[PDB]
Formats: C-alpha cells, sequence, structure tokens
RNA sequence: GAAAUUGUUGAAAGGGAAGGGCAUUUGAUCAGACA
RNA sequence: CGUGGAGGUCAGUGACGAAGCCUAGACCGUAAGGUCGGGUCGAACGGCCUCUAGUGCAGAUCUUGGUGGUAGUAGCAAAUAUUCAAAUGAGAACUUUGAAGACUGAAGUGGGGAAAGGUUCCACGUCAACAGCAGUUGGACGUGGGUUAGUCGAUCCUAAGA
RNA sequence: GUGAACAGCCUCUAGUUGAUAGAAUAAUGUAGAUAAGGGAAGUCGGCAAAAUAGAUCCGUAACUUCGGGAUAAGGAUUGGC
C-alpha cells in the first residue's frame, strides 16, 4: 500500500548515553530502524532537509523529539521527511490524505 | 584443461574453473566445502542468505581463534564466519557453469555440485616494516577454483561337502 | 620459606566452583524431616521478589540496652500469590538413592502450566497432555492404578505445583513449576491429600505463619566476568605496578610445577545458587485485604505498595510475605521459601513481633510523602488542579 | 563525472579562494565540456559559477 | 617436471602423542607349479 | 656394492620409444644393491675385461634455493569528526558536485623560497601491479604538452683559505 | 576579541575534513578523573598526586661580601550596574 504518516521519535532515550562523537550520526541510524519498524521496508531514504535538522546544534546537539513525515512509496521504499512545527510535544500518530 | 580426480560421467556434466584468483585460499576452502554436493539452485539460494548474514559458512580445518555463532547449529558446530568475497567467486564460478550446462543440453532440476577443489595459487609479496629497522614478508594467498555439475541419477566343495549336501537332499 | 607474615585466606572454598547456576530457578536440595504425626501440609512456597522497604517495631530484648525501645529495620517483600497443584509424584528408597516410580497428572491444565512445555508456543499446535487427558475419559481406572501403586510403594510423597504469573506485573506469562514435599500423616494420606486438591489453589497463610524462622533458596544477580580484585577480594597492587595492579602478584611456587585449585583467578561473579537461613517473617500480607501497609498504630488506610510502585517491579496486588533482613536475588526473580530444617530457639527467634509502621514513601528517589493525602495537605493546591 | 580542474580553474578566475566557488549542480554537462579559461568567465558571466559571500564577522559586541 | 608442502576423492585407525620388534587373526592384494 | 670419465669387446639396446621420473605390484642377494611389469616421457644408453678420479651425506648455530606449523593468529587504536542526497560506474563508508556539521586560528593544516629531489608540473586515456581496507581516484600506468629576461640571479670583486 | 602578552581560548581571509571500517560495552590495561572519616600510619625515600598561583593594598625575620635575603613569612580585596 501507498500511505503516508506523521510521527514522533523520541531520541532522547535512543542516544541515552552515547558518546558525544557519535551522537548526530547514531540518530541517523536510529530514524532509519524506526522507518523500517513502522512501514516493514528495508530501503529507507532520508531527505538532505531532514539531515540539517538532525545536525542543527553540531554532533551532539539532538533534539529529544523529532516530528517525521514518512511515505511509503512504490519493491517499496520509505521516504522520511521533517515537519516543521512548533514544538513536538503532545503529537501523536496521524495519517496524512 | 585437466581437472581432478572425479567419477561422474563427463557426457552429462559441465565444468568450470578459475585461475590465479586473489582471494583467500583458507577462506575459499571452507566455503567450496560447505556446497560440496548440494544441488545447484539450493547452493545458490543458500549463498546469497550468507551475505544476508542469515546463515553461515562453517570452518572445520582453518578456524584457529575465531569466533563461535549460534548460526553454527545448524552444521553442528559452533565457529562459523561470512566470507563474502570468497563466496562471490565461488557464485560466478556456479554462474558459468549452469551456463555451459545449459548451451550443452542439460536440464538444470537435476544438477547438483559433484566436484569442487580449492588449491593453492602462487603467493604474491609485499614487504612490512617493523621495530629496529627489520623488515618481514607481507604476502596474499591466491587460490584455483575448479568444480563440475552433474545431473542426478537413480562353488568349489569338497567331496565330503558335496556328500552331505547330497545327503540333505534326499532328506527332505 | 615460610610467607613473612600470617593471614587468613581470601575466600571460601566451600561454595567452589563459581559458576553460572545450572537453571534461574535453585534447586531445594533438602526438606525438613518428615513427622507424620501431623496434618499433612506444605513445606515450601513460591514467589517473586518485588524490593525492599523499612518498619518501626519496639524492641522485647531484656538485658538490652535498646530494650522496650524503637528501632528501625529493613525488610523484604516477596510477592505470593496462591499456587495450583496439578500432580503428585511417588519416590522409592533404593540402594543406589531415591528414585522417582510414578507421576499421575491433573485432568485439566492452564495456559500456564502448557507454555512452560513450549519454546515456540505461538507457532505450537498445542498438542501437550491431549493424550493424557483421555486417561480421565473413562472411570478413571487408570489414574486409580497409579495412585495405588504410589501408596502401595512410595516412601517419599512430592506434589507438583505452578504460581500464577499472569496475575503478577511480570511480562513472562510462562509459569514456574517445581515439586513440593508434603510431610505429615501417612504415605495413603498424603496422596489422598494430593489428589483431592488437583487443579486447586494453596495460599500461603496456610503454609507460613506470623514470627516464623524461613529459609530463602535463589539465584544471586549476575555481573559477568570479574578480576580477582572484586572477585575475591585480594589487595591491590601498589601504583608502582608495571603490567597492571588488580591482580595477585604469585600464583604458585615453583613445586608443585603447576596453578593450584586453591589460587583465586578471574572469572564469573554471581549468578550463583544460594541458602541462607533464619529469616524471621514479619508480616503475612493479603492481596484482597485494603491497608496492607497499615499498623494498630498507623491506621491509615494504605497499601504496602510505596508511591510511584516498586522500581522496576510494579504494584503488590496480591498475597505477600515480609521477611527481616536481605535476601539472595534480585527484583523480579523466582524464590524458594522453605521451612526451617532445625527447631531454633535463642531467643532471637519465639519473640513476638509487632510492626508500629511501614515506610511507603517513593523508592525513586528522596521521597517525602507517605500517602498522596499528606502530599496535599503539606503542599496544597498547584496550578495543575486550579 | 569529475569536475576538479573547472573548480580550481573558476576559483583563479573569480579570484577567490576554492572555498568560494559555487558550481551549479543540475549543469554538470556543460560544466564539464568547460577546459579553458574563457569557457570558465562564459559560464561565471550566466550564472552558471556564481561567487559565494564571505562569512560574517560582526563587531556589534565589540 | 622429483621432494618438502597442499586440495579433492577412495580405504583404514584414533579414551593424555605418534612411530618400532617378534607372532598370529581379519580385510585387501599378488607370483609360482599345474606334465 | 654404487657414481663421472677412458682403452677393449658383446658386428649389445633404442622414435615399433633411449635416459629420467611415479608405482602399501613381482623376483634375486646376509647386506651395499641388482632385475622385471604398469604409468608418464621423448633421444640417447647399457653388460663384461681393464684404466682413472673433483666418486657415495642426516647432522658441521654447514652453503644456496624452496616450503611448513605457528595462523586467518599478533595486529591494521597518537594528531577532536563525520553526515544526507544527486551524478558517474559492472561495482561507491573512501571519486565528483551540492547541502550540513567541524578543525588549522596569522610562530597556521595559509601565502613564497635556500639546500636536496628531477618531470613528481598540466591535459587526455586508463586500473594488472603499487596507495599494509577499498578505489571509478592518485605524486600509480600509457601517450603527449609545458620552463621565453640588456634591468631577477649566475657571470665580476675580494674574505677565511685554496 | 579577551589579556601584560608572538600565552591559552574563540572567530575572519585562505586551506583541509586526510589517518581501514561496522557492532557491542566483560576482565586486565593505556589516557583523563572524583571521593565519607583519618592525614605519610604507605614507601629505601612524600615516588606519584594534591595544595599554592593573576592583580591592588598591608606587612615582612635570622643572616649578610650591605648589593641582597624578598613574591621571605603572614593578611585583606576582586562581579554587575
Ligand atoms: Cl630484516
Ligand atoms: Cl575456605
Ligand atoms: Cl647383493
Ligand atoms: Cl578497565
Ligand atoms: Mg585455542
Ligand atoms: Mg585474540
Ligand atoms: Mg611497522
Ligand atoms: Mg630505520
Ligand atoms: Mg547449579
Ligand atoms: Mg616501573
Ligand atoms: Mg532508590
Ligand atoms: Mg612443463
Ligand atoms: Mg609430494
Ligand atoms: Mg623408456
Ligand atoms: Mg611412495
Ligand atoms: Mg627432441
Ligand atoms: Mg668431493
Ligand atoms: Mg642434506
Ligand atoms: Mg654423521
Ligand atoms: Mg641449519
Ligand atoms: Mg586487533
Ligand atoms: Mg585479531
Ligand atoms: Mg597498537
Ligand atoms: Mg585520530
Ligand atoms: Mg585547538
Ligand atoms: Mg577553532
Ligand atoms: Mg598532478
Ligand atoms: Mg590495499
Ligand atoms: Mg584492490
Ligand atoms: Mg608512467
Ligand atoms: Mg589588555
Ligand atoms: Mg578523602
Ligand atoms: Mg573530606
Ligand atoms: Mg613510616
Ligand atoms: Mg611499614
Ligand atoms: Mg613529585
Amino acid at each position: 500500500d501507498v500511505v503516508t504518516r506523521e510521527y514522533t521519535i523520541n531520541l532522547h532515550k535512543r542516544l541515552h548515553g552515547v558518546s558525544f562523537k557519535k551522537r548526530a550520526p547514531r540518530a541517523v541510524k536510529e530514524i532509519k530502524k524506526f522507518a523500517k519498524l513502522h512501514m516493514g521496508t528495508d530501503d529507507v531514504r532520508l531527505a538532505p532537509e531532514l539531515n540539517q535538522a538532525i545536525w542543527k546544534r553540531g554532533v551532539k546537539g539532538v533534539e529529544y523529539r523529532l516530528r517525521l513525515r514518512i511515505s511509503r512509496k512504490r519493491p517499496l521504499f520509505s521516504y522520511v521527511e521533517p515537519v516543521l512545527v512548533a514544538s513536538a510535544k503532545g503529537l501523536q500518530t496521524v495519517v496524512v490524505e | 584443461a585437466r581437472y581432478g580426480a572425479t567419477s561422474t560421467n563427463p557426457a552429462k556434466s559441465a565444468s568450470a574453473r578459475g585461475s590465479y584468483l586473489r582471494v583467500s585460499f583458507k577462506n575459499t576452502r571452507e566455503t567450496a566445502q560447505a556446497i560440496n554436493g548440494w544441488e545447484l539452485t539450493k547452493a545458490q539460494k543458500y549463498l546469497e542468505q550468507v551475505l544476508d548474514h542469515q546463515r553461515a559458512i562453517p570452518f572445520r580445518r582453518f578456524n584457529s581463534s575465531i569466533g563461535r555463532t549460534a548460526q553454527g547449529k545448524e552444521f553442528g558446530v559452533t565457529k562459523a564466519r561470512w566470507p563474502a568475497k570468497s563466496v562471490k567467486f565461488v557464485q560466478g564460478l556456479l554462474q558459468n557453469a549452469a551456463a555451459n550446462a545449459e548451451a550443452k543440453g542439460l536440464d538444470a532440476t537435476k544438477l547438483y555440485v559433484s566436484h569442487i577443489q580449492v588449491n593453492q595459487a602462487p603467493k604474491q609479496r609485499r614487504r612490512t616494516y617493523r621495530a629496529h629497522g627489520r623488515i618481514n614478508k607481507y604476502e596474499s594467498s591466491p587460490s584455483h577454483i575448479e568444480l563440475v555439475v552433474t545431473e542426478k541419477e537413480e562353488v568349489r566343495l569338497t567331496s565330503r561337502q558335496r556328500g552331505r549336501i547330497a545327503a540333505q537332499k534326499r532328506i527332505a | 620459606s615460610h610467607r613473612k607474615y600470617e593471614a587468613p585466606r581470601h575466600g571460601h572454598l566451600g561454595f567452589l566452583p563459581r559458576k553460572r547456576a545450572a537453571s534461574i530457578r535453585a534447586r531445594v536440595k533438602a526438606f525438613p524431616k518428615d513427622d507424620r504425626s501431623k496434618p499433612v501440609a506444605l513445606t515450601s512456597f513460591l514467589g517473586y521478589k518485588a524490593g525492599m522497604t523499612t518498619i518501626v517495631r519496639d524492641l522485647d530484648r531484656p538485658g538490652s540496652k535498646f530494650h522496650k525501645r524503637e528501632v528501625v529495620e529493613a525488610v523484604t517483600v516477596v510477592d505470593t500469590p496462591p499456587v495450583v497443584v496439578v500432580g503428585v509424584v511417588g519416590y522409592v528408597e533404593t540402594p543406589r538413592g531415591l528414585r522417582s516410580l510414578t507421576t499421575v497428572w491433573a485432568e485439566h491444565l492452564s495456559d500456564e502450566v502448557k507454555r512452560r512445555f513450549y519454546k515456540n508456543w505461538y507457532k505450537s499446535k498445542k498438542k501437550a497432555f491431549t493424550k493424557y487427558s483421555a486417561k480421565y475419559a473413562q472411570d478413571g481406572a487408570g489414574i486409580e492404578r497409579e495412585l495405588a501403586r504410589i501408596k502401595k510403594y512410595a516412601s517419599v510423597v512430592r506434589v507438583l505445583v505452578h504460581t500464577q504469573i499472569r496475575k503478577t506485573p511480570l511480562a513472562q506469562k510462562k509459569a514456574h513449576l517445581a515439586e513440593i514435599q508434603l510431610n505429615g500423616g501417612s504415605i495413603s494420606e498424603k496422596v489422598d491429600w494430593a489428589r483431592e486438591h488437583f487443579e486447586k489453589t494453596v495460599a500461603v497463610d496456610s503454609v507460613f505463619e506470623q514470627n516464623e524462622m524461613i529459609d530463602a533458596i535463589a539465584v544471586t544477580k549476575g555481573h559477568g566476568f570479574e578480576g580477582v580484585t572484586h572477585r575475591w577480594g585480594t589487595k591491590k597492587l601498589p601504583r608502582k605496578t608495571h603490567r597492571g595492579l588488580r591482580k595477585v602478584a604469585c600464583i604458585g611456587a615453583w613445586h608443585p610445577a603447576h596453578v593450584m585449585w586453591s589460587v583465586a583467578r578471574a572469572g564469573q561473579r554471581g549468578y550463583h545458587s544460594r541458602t541462607s537461613i533464619n529469616h524471621k517473617i514479619y508480616r503475612v500480607g493479603k492481596g484482597d485485604d485494603e491497608a496492607n501497609g497499615a499498623t494498630s498504630f498507623d491506621r491509615t488506610k494504605k497499601t504496602i505498595t510505596p508511591m510511584g510502585g516498586f522500581v522496576h517491579y510494579g504494584e503488590i496486588k496480591n498475597d505477600f510475605i515480609m521477611v527481616k533482613g536481605c535476601i539472595p536475588g534480585n527484583r523480579k526473580r523466582i524464590v524458594t521459601l522453605r521451612k526451617s530444617l532445625y527447631t531454633n530457639t535463642s531467643r532471637k527467634a519465639l519473640e513476638e513481633v509487632s510492626l508500629k509502621w511501614i515506610d511507603t514513601a517513593s523508592k525513586f528517589g528522596k521521597g517525602r510523602f507517605q500517602t498522596p493525602a499528606e502530599k496535599h495537605a503539606f503542599m496544597g493546591t498547584l496550578k495543575k488542579d486550579l | 563525472a569529475n569536475l576538479r580542474t573547472q573548480k580550481r580553474l573558476a576559483a583563479s578566475v573569480v579570484g577567490v579562494g576554492k572555498r568560494k566557488v559555487w558550481l551549479d549542480p543540475n549543469e554538470t554537462s556543460e560544466i564539464a565540456q568547460a577546459n579553458s579559461r574563457n569557457a570558465i568567465r562564459k559560464l561565471v558571466k550566466n550564472g552558471t559559477i556564481v561567487k559565494k559571500a564571505v562569512t560574517v564577522h560582526s563587531k556589534s559586541r565589540t
């Protein structure tokens, strides 16, 4: 199926106790594993706009929470984009038409 | 080209080989033994799973001081690895042998690996520098690989002994 | 030549080898000697360790400085839901040791017990004990024959019981099954008691009572591979030591030309079977009883669960046993409670304990409120509630 | 493609360092054909190659 | 196109070395006389 | 008993296969050794009577060359740090472009030179070997291009000295 | 820019982003660190580490070749507006 959903990922607990020089690279791999869990696609592609959001405050300044838009497209692959919001708190999973 | 000792019918078999391949001899020997005697299609699917780290190659001879994994329980061993470089070389030769079998006219459904053998190629030499201005060797161990695929196919008696036999016959 | 100065050896040689236990449930290797002039009863019980807390009580010991004075003590709480009897086993004396002769199972078994017999429960056809239940389809002649054989030949009778893991906050879903020896009465009486309790539950208060000394058997907390300094308690080598200092400097003399078994070496620490005795029971709690953590002095209505719940465990909703001191094993681990193997009369036993107060403050920090009502009385109304 | 030589020429022609040279990722076909300094000048003129602005070092707090 | 050393196939043995001497069992293999 | 070579002899053997090599196949001799069959191989070689010597190896921390066990083992951890996408390609953690995050912080990881090196400079083609992983990249490989002075130096002068 | 400063620390121009990688976080190490109460009882030996530290003001002994000793010793102060 082709479906688009918006997710909130808790990067704070996924980067707990990680070496400072590896936190931003680790968040990239955590997001790839997050998309594979929800979409079942081994192929995950991250938009460069999302990459700027992860590295916004350096290698060890990753935000606690990020609001993500994940789209499964035609065998299948996932494309992850950032969502521009004021705050990432209080948001739940929704389906985008 | 003259191959190693084989006991199969040449008319029902196809062969492939490669020489002076710059791949570890020890790793390639373990990989070749893992598919020796297997069906061609079964072997090809198994080699793909090794590259995905779903199944492993058991190391039985050149295995000193290596790690152990749970994927060796399929073959009743503890020590196994995933030699990707040697697997790809074997995959190429399996593809070539199947192509030669198709050209002859052999159906691929009944094909199995009847012969596979890895031999040691001449070494390639480089230098490495040691403490106190010494030089030691730094060499590779290339291998020769050959394989063959074949279709599956499915009174002296003494006078006393003669008298005893004759006597028993007239009894019953 | 002789060692320059004398010191006692490091470590106990009777707790060897320091290897991992064969199973997470520690074995019971000795039951109390049977007295057959008593009613049939269990000799042990199964529970899960939840955590520790603190109590206050008045000390009753003449001659002590703190006689008739309050003392603060640490206790351990064990979650003990009722166990279910699902079988019996008979043993025969033999010149080669005790041998099991016959096993008789109950007619119906729940999914808790059946999960113990599977490693891939979600894929199985769940065929366990399906043909054995057919032995009850007839008039029970097959079951009667096996029970008669136990009565005729057995000298030791034990019952198979399993925990009700679904009543605990644990996520295991797979119950623990164990044998418990029956003491008291004749062999026929033991078998009749076991037969009548098939598919029934046995509560902890029928086994243990207040002010009773019990023994705890469990597997200790694991720590992986450990160096000699912490594994055995050897002296640290001086700071000047090349090649590291958390070591034993000399591991043996020239002769014998071998390393001896009595020399400290690095290896596994923790996850060992242990049996600790003389642990007095301070309270036998009831799950359905509100005010579990209440005393005759405090009078407030509160359960035994601290504010926020036991850390890493959860809430206590079943019967529990409160025991003085500490117990081997960590939280969420199955433990076995055993009756004493001897009669203790050291005046530390047989003394009546009356709890005056039970601490229910949060164990997740420097908790300062016993109940939510007390917190409201102190801080007053907050922005969230107005 | 390998546009290493084009970036070196562009920096020399514009007069800034290689760190200030921007080559259009969507025009690598025509950039690869530019091997002379005259060809680079034409690409700079039509906006295929641009000069990036200097990083600001403000002295407001000073 | 020898040896050290190595791969495959076939046969045999192996409870902290292996190899050897005398004798025979078992398996495999083989010459001689049928005057 | 065996080996290289020499005189004599067997009108000796041989491309219809000499010599050499392989052979838990056979025979002779107490033994040094000799003989035969099978396989491989391709051009010379042997018996006997005598002559002659650079004539017989398990060792010499022997000489030269080749090869093992160790072992897929020790290890490939100084100099703060990498990430996303596109392009190219049989193949991309390492090539190119863009974006982001960082460092050298003007006694620099910047911009020029003296010695020394000698084409390493530049373009095109291109990956067997080399760059202790990789490689489509390179100070690698192949083919070509490039260093312009009356004023900058040498040349001239003299120093210790020769 | 900070500051006495060609010190350390941050930035602009310019130049690099090179040093085999991925996963995990046992023991023992190498490097960097912190400790209740005691305070050299350790050790051949205070080895190692800790304490002290800039600037302004106050105050400064024996001895002396009269030049020193001397930052002797011992105290106080320090931001922002
Ligand atoms: Cl050397
Ligand atoms: Cl002991
Ligand atoms: Cl002889
Ligand atoms: Cl450590
Ligand atoms: Mg070993
Ligand atoms: Mg190792
Ligand atoms: Mg070296
Ligand atoms: Mg040197
Ligand atoms: Mg055990
Ligand atoms: Mg030392
Ligand atoms: Mg706590
Ligand atoms: Mg040849
Ligand atoms: Mg050989
Ligand atoms: Mg011949
Ligand atoms: Mg031989
Ligand atoms: Mg010829
Ligand atoms: Mg000689
Ligand atoms: Mg020799
Ligand atoms: Mg000798
Ligand atoms: Mg030698
Ligand atoms: Mg290593
Ligand atoms: Mg290693
Ligand atoms: Mg090292
Ligand atoms: Mg480094
Ligand atoms: Mg720095
Ligand atoms: Mg900096
Ligand atoms: Mg160049
Ligand atoms: Mg390399
Ligand atoms: Mg390569
Ligand atoms: Mg060249
Ligand atoms: Mg200043
Ligand atoms: Mg201290
Ligand atoms: Mg203190
Ligand atoms: Mg002392
Ligand atoms: Mg002392
Ligand atoms: Mg010192």
